[PDB]
């Protein structure tokens, strides 16, 4: 980091040595913030005391080329950049005549900064798939760009300000009852140019009225195609023709009993801020065979010398190579092994024979192999421990079977893994060529073998070829959760009735597991059923994208269901898992990447989070290249948003550097030395300007204003989290809030916390629509890098610990609640603490989150209760009901006999109705966890971890039976009640 | 002899979750099998987990009218008789595509002869002392991994620094060729006229380029040696983890085996929980 290699401190004056075109050398003493434009001016009027000057002939025609910290020779075309931020490797600058487009090179500098790696890195890769993907992904980029500019500047606005609506026009009945005659009181704020004076409006309008009549009807009270409606405060506009309550903001106001206040803005004013989309194709955009089914021979692979293995010669007796053909996670045959050899000469000049014929190889077959070391000691014990692993696709992206010699680099064993093979892993060679290398050699057939096209498979299928009363079994199998055990009697039963399963589209995932994939006869028939299958819901079709269904045709059908059903409302919800599914794709050019990229280039809210989810995973070396190419394509066509993404990336980098000094250098100090040191390194112009006037990564609609250094301290929790405080640049700040507080954590993993906060949101949405009023507070969390992320701060929230310390027992929490809100609001505050308390009891128990205490449980002044610091889940039935005596007093309105009180009985009822509601949606939650197995979380390695959910939800038991399992757990934790 | 109660069968395991079944059948030969209660928990199901073709099959033993079987004809007196019939014959009769002879059952008694000190007192001390050994070994392994990951990051930024040094040295080297070639036409003119000041400045600063370029080479040379030293320690850290992983796994399994043995024999874990 810093402004120079090693030395992060930049002296105000440094002897910078340049290299003039005539081969001359002259030293200079420039400024840290001096722009390169000035540097050229001073430098050129400094050679008069040197040998030669006739070659210059002018002050222009020179670009000040030099080297950067990324081992890249940057060109520095943007002469306005300050020397401080140039990231110079060493003080020096060579003067060269202009070369290249001079305009596309400037863009490549902004693209590299956002992605984090030089764009030239992708140009130095000789892999044909890497280059082909770059030239082909520009088709989706061009189509999306043309799509945005179709109708008018209006279409441009909808891209930058996508309406945040819900895929549910009809309000839930209970919320509708909150409206007196289905009418919502809204205040419209119109600003008059003279003196920028505010104005008021009382509006009573029907809930199912679009902003068009809201705006027009408001005009009648003033006493057209202009005067758009904007949310007072953050950047949120009411543009698309939707019912007024369809939006998320207006719906939230209804649910919380608040009058929404909106701003009236002229349409022409908004369109002035919209810039033009200038997308120009980059330089790289302009630049027999016998079928596989005719080759009659068993798949044979020859191993050879392994470059080296890090194994002690004495600790481990001998090593061997374990191999096996896999399709998804299920082997296609028995794993083969090589003869054990001493761990000094890993020769392995052996031919491995597999029980699978070449024509029977599925298109998604992989060769998972690993180096295992057999102990062969302890008398009668034989322990195998893997030393490395590596997957190899049998068909390159062109449908050609791999032939001839091939060198493969192995990967380090994942932490906490004991299986000899790693079928669930990225299929590629290790980029770091300094790791164990295994040399393979696939037999040569005297020609290139190509997997048969679609036409050939169709001929084979349907070529080898009424109702049933007992169709209830098919219905029963459909409802079973994805992780449920399926017996060989059902597998042989679904396949026989495969033709009658089309009437039950939900059975497709179950019918895809009953087909033997190592038999071209059966796979050919399956491709016909998938071709003309009815479309299923995105929730069900989202599980066909995980690692259990690697067939290109099965995954292509699933994506086609997402395109026609996945609304942008739901897309932003599951976008966390959809990005992870991108790591299960066999090749770089998928149908999911083209669907995901088209949505990102059409919606700026999806693009914002699409960029950050991919960016946060670029520290992984397994998906560093796959996501790097995906970000470069998006950044090239994202438009003018790349200028905003540079402000956020640059700002987040300052905090990361600053936060790494408080936990690395000044860590053994007092609390006031750190605070003064932290305050000292925030008034500098370099730090001050970088951390102001940019959008908040958590919520793009919130533009962070001027910093408030007075109220920015260091949280005395975790590992010195940094409590940053900002302002609200817009004039309409008091209506929403006048401060954007964000906790910046550097050292804590925010992926488990980011996934829990999304399960809570889905849980609360299920209960809200069902009818239950269980209110939760799923604040915003986001991971921006390697164990570094941001956490939103909730307004006016105190931990239960604070009240007890400040309230000084058992009535302190109830006493404080009574004091804060006295009168007729006490009943509401006592019922809000009850509904909120019940919601977190069911959610906490089902997921088995870390044990709760009075330190990570927060209670608002309004009475609402919410939990923070989601440490771990599913690891660390065997987890009790977290309810504690401090809340029974509040639940029973201060009554001492809480055990058998009337109020407590209603509390139990809302816990049962909530528990049963989720149990009916166990499929949705099982699928969410099934798409994060490869995420890398320590507690989500395989389906074994997800077995916890199937036990806390009592999925195998009966609906009635499952209820009393929850009853027993709740009573046991409280020892009765 | 041929047919006792299913409870006293070496392959029957009772009620074990599918997670436990997979670990026991993991990396086992073809034909290995073990019976156990079904997931639904309903009386008389006895799912028969089987291992064939690398995959763990699963066959349900249907019960009806006090008889057991696989297909709809339940022509068997009990589970033991049914299993014993297929222990001496292949399953091709049941399923044409299912070929296995149920050779190697996963006997639950074999694991029994791995634990000593049948008395409660002796097992309590051994398990408690093993946990200290397992906990200490796990902590030592944890320290190595953080060093291993930390050292991996250090080498990565050393490689980049060397990569950058190549570019910087290349620029100076390339300019020297350009500078020498440029000082070719005017050199003769300088020699013709008695101008010593130009010669000194041209040579004085020309050597400065040589001195600066020489320093760059020396700085890169130290980094390469440092990278080599760092790389060697990287392998050594890897060696220790590779030789500690197999021992940690064995200790964890043996420690867990004793813990389950104590709990299964009518002993509450609360007393063992404080023992640790
Ligand atoms: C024995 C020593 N004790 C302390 O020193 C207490 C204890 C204490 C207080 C408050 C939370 C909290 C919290 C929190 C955490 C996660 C959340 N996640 C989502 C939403 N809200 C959240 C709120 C914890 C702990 N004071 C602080 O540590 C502290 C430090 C810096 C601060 N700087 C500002 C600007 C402000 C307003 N207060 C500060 C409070």
């Amino acid at each position: 980091s810093g402004e120079l290699w090693g030395i992060h401190l930049m002296p105000p004056r440094i002897l910078v040595e340049c290299l003039l075109p005539n081969g001359m050398i002259v030293t200079l003493e420039c400024l840290r913030e001096a722009t390169l434009i000035t540097i050229k001016h001073e430098l050129f009027k400094e050679a008069r005391k040197y040998p030669l000057h006739q070659l210059l002939q002018d002050e222009s025609s020179y670009i000040f080329v030099s080297v950067t910290q990324e081992a890249e020779r940057e060109e520095f075309f943007d002469e306005t950049r300050r020397l401080c931020d140039l990231r110079l490797f060493q003080p020096f600058l060579k003067v060269i005549e202009p070369v290249g487009n001079r305009e596309e090179k400037i863009l490549n500098r902004e693209i590299g900064f956002a992605i984090g790696m030089p764009v030239c890195e992708f140009d130095m890769v000789k892999d044909p798939e890497v280059q082909d993907f770059r030239r082909n992904i520009l088709n989706v980029c061009k189509e999306a760009v043309d799509l945005r500019d179709l109708n008018s500047p209006h279409s441009r606005a909808m891209y930058v300000y996508p309406p945040n609506v819900e895929s549910s026009p009809e309000l839930p009945k209970h919320i509708y009852n909150k409206l007196d005659k289905g009418q919502i009181i809204v205040v419209i704020w119109v600003i008059v140019s003279p003196n920028n004076d505010k104005q008021k409006y009382t509006l009573k309008i029907n809930h199912d009225c679009v902003p068009e009549q809201v705006i027009a009807e408001a005009i009648r009270k003033k006493t057209q195609g202009k005067y758009i409606l904007k949310v007072c405060g953050c950047d949120e506009y009411f543009l698309e023709k939707y019912p007024l309550s369809q939006y998320k903001y207006i719906r939230s106001c209804i649910m919380l009993g608040r009058m929404p206040n909106l701003m009236l803005m002229a349409k022409e004013s908004l369109y002035s801020q919209l810039p033009m989309d200038c997308f120009t194709m980059p330089s790289y955009s302009r630049r027999s065979t016998k079928s596989l089914w005719v080759i009659n021979s068993a798949l044979r692979i020859k191993i050879l010398c392994a470059t080296y293995v890090n194994v002690n010669i004495r600790d481990i007796d001998k090593i061997y190579v374990r191999t096996g053909i896999y399709h998804g996670g299920e082997p296609l045959c028995d794993n083969v092994n090589t003869q054990r050899v001493p761990c000094s000469n890993p020769r392995w000049n052996e031919w491995l024979n597999y029980d699978i014929y070449i024509p029977d190889l599925p298109r998604a077959a992989r060769l998972c192999l690993s180096i295992c070391s057999v102990k062969g000691r302890k008398g009668a014990k034989e322990e195998h421990c893997p030393l490395a692993w590596g997957n190899i696709n049998l068909f390159d992206y062109t449908d050609t079977l791999v032939s001839g010699k091939m060198a493969l680099n192995l990967w380090p064993v994942p932490h906490g893994l004991e299986d000899l093979l790693n079928p669930i892993g990225v299929t590629g060679s290790n980029p770091n060529k300094e790791t164990p290398c295994l040399e393979l050699e696939f037999d040569w057939f005297s020609s290139v073998v190509k997997f048969p096209d679609m036409s050939v498979i169709e001929e084979h299928a349907n070529w080898s070829v009424l109702r049933e009363n007992d169709k209830e079994q098919l219905k029963a199998i459909s409802t079973r959760d994805p992780l449920s055990e399926i017996t060989e009697q059902e597998k042989d039963f679904l396949w026989s009735h495969r033709h009658y399963c089309v009437t039950i589209p939900e059975i497709l995932p179950k019918l895809l597991l009953s087909v033997k994939w190592n038999s071209r006869d059966e796979v050919a028939q399956m491709y016909c059923l998938v071709k003309d299958w009815p479309p299923i819901k995105p929730e069900q079709a989202m599980e066909l994208l995980d690692c259990n269904y690697p067939d290109p045709m099965v995954r292509g059908f699933a994506v086609r269901c997402l395109e026609k059903y996945l609304t942008d409302d739901k897309l932003s919800q599951y976008l966390i898992q959809l990005v992870q599914v991108l790591k299960y794709e066999q090749y770089l050019d998928n149908l999911l990447v083209r669907f995901l990229l088209k949505k990102a280039l059409t919606n700026q809210r999806i693009g914002h989070f699409f960029f950050w989810h991919l960016k946060s995973e670029m520290h992984n070396k397994t998906v560093s290249q796959r996501f790097g190419l995906l970000l470069e394509s998006y950044c090239r066509a994202c438009g003018m948003y790349l200028k905003h993404l540079n402000r956020q990336v640059e700002a987040m980098e300052k905090l990361i550097n600053l936060t790494d000094i408080l936990k690395q250098e000044k860590k053994d100090e007092t609390q006031k030395v750190q605070m003064k040191f932290l305050v000292e390194q925030m008034r500098r112009p370099d730090f001050m300007d970088a951390l102001q006037g940019f959008l908040s990564p958590l919520n793009p609609a919130h533009q962070l204003g001027n910093l408030r250094l007075e109220e920015c301290r260091i949280m005395s929790s975790a590992k010195r989290p940094l409590w940053l405080n900002w302002e609200n640049p817009d004039i309409m700040s008091e209506l929403l809030f006048q401060n954007n507080e964000i906790i910046f954590k550097n050292g804590d993993d925010l992926r488990q916390d980011m996934l829990t906060l999304q399960i809570i949101r889905i849980m609360e949405n299920i209960w809200q629509n069902q009818g239950l009023d269980l209110r939760m507070l799923p604040y915003g969390c986001l991971s921006i890098g390697d164990c570094v992320g941001l956490i939103e701060v909730v307004r006016n929230s105190h931990t239960i610990m604070q009240i007890q310390c400040k309230g000084g027992n058992s009535h302190t929490l109830h006493q404080w609640l009574k004091d804060k809100n006295k009168g007729e609001i006490y009943d509401a505050a006592i019922d809000l603490f009850t509904r909120s308390c019940a919601g977190y009891c069911v959610a906490t128990f089902i997921l088995g989150i870390g044990d709760r205490h009075n330190s990570n449980i927060m209670v608002k002044d309004d009475g609402q209760l919410f939990h923070i610091d989601f440490g771990h889940f599913l690891d660390h039935e065997r987890v009790p009901f977290v309810l504690t005596q401090d809340f029974l007093i509040v639940i029973s309105k201060g009554a001492q006999e809480c055990t058998k009180t009337r109020e407590f009985e209603r509390f139990q009822e809302m816990c049962y109705k909530a528990y049963l509601a989720i149990r009916q949606h166990a499929n949705l939650f099982i699928n969410l966890f099934s798409m994060m197995l490869g995420s890398g979380m320590p507690e989500l390695q395989s389906f074994d971890d997800i077995a916890y959910i199937r036990k806390t939800l009592a999925l195998d038991k009966t609906e009635q039976e499952a209820l009393e399992y929850f009853m027993k757990q709740m009573n046991d934790a409280h020892h009765g009640g | 002899n041929n047919n006792m109660s299913l409870q006293d069968a070496e392959w029957y395991w009772g009620d074990i979750s599918r997670e436990e079944v997979n670990e026991k059948l993991r990396d086992t030969a073809d034909g290995t099998f073990l019976v156990r209660d079904a997931s639904t928990k309903m009386h008389g199901d006895y799912t028969l987990t089987l291992r064939k073709g690398g995959n763990n099959k699963l066959i349900k033993i249907f019960h009806r009218d006090g008889k057991y079987g696989f297909s709809d004809p339940l022509t068997f007196s009990s589970v033991v008789e049914l299993i014993n019939h297929y222990r001496n014959e292949s399953l091709a009769q049941y399923n044409p595509k299912l070929d296995v002879k149920l050779l190697y059952p996963v006997s639950k008694y074999q694991q029994d002869q791995v634990v000593k000190e049948d008395n409660i007192e002796a097992v309590g001390k051994k398990l408690h002392e093993y946990n200290t050994q397992f906990q200490e070994k796990s902590r030592e392994y944890d320290r190595l991994y953080e060093e291993y990951t930390r050292t991996s990051q250090e080498i990565q930024m050393k490689r980049t620094a060397i990569e950058a040094f190549n570019e910087t040295i290349k620029i100076f080297e390339e300019q020297c060729q350009t500078q020498e070639r440029y000082s070719k036409e005017y050199i003769e003119k300088f020699k013709r006229e008695g101008n010593e000041k130009e010669i000194q400045r041209i040579m004085h600063n020309y050597d400065k380029l040589k001195s600066r370029i020489s320093e760059i080479i020396d700085s890169r040379r130290r980094l390469e040696e440092d990278l080599k030293k760092q790389a060697a320690e990287y392998r050594e850290i890897d060696k220790r983890m590779n030789s500690i992983k197999p021992d940690l796994i064995q200790l964890r399994k043996t420690r867990d085996q004793y813990l389950m043995w104590l709990t299964q024999k009518g002993v509450r874990q609360k007393k063992l929980n404080e023992w640790l």
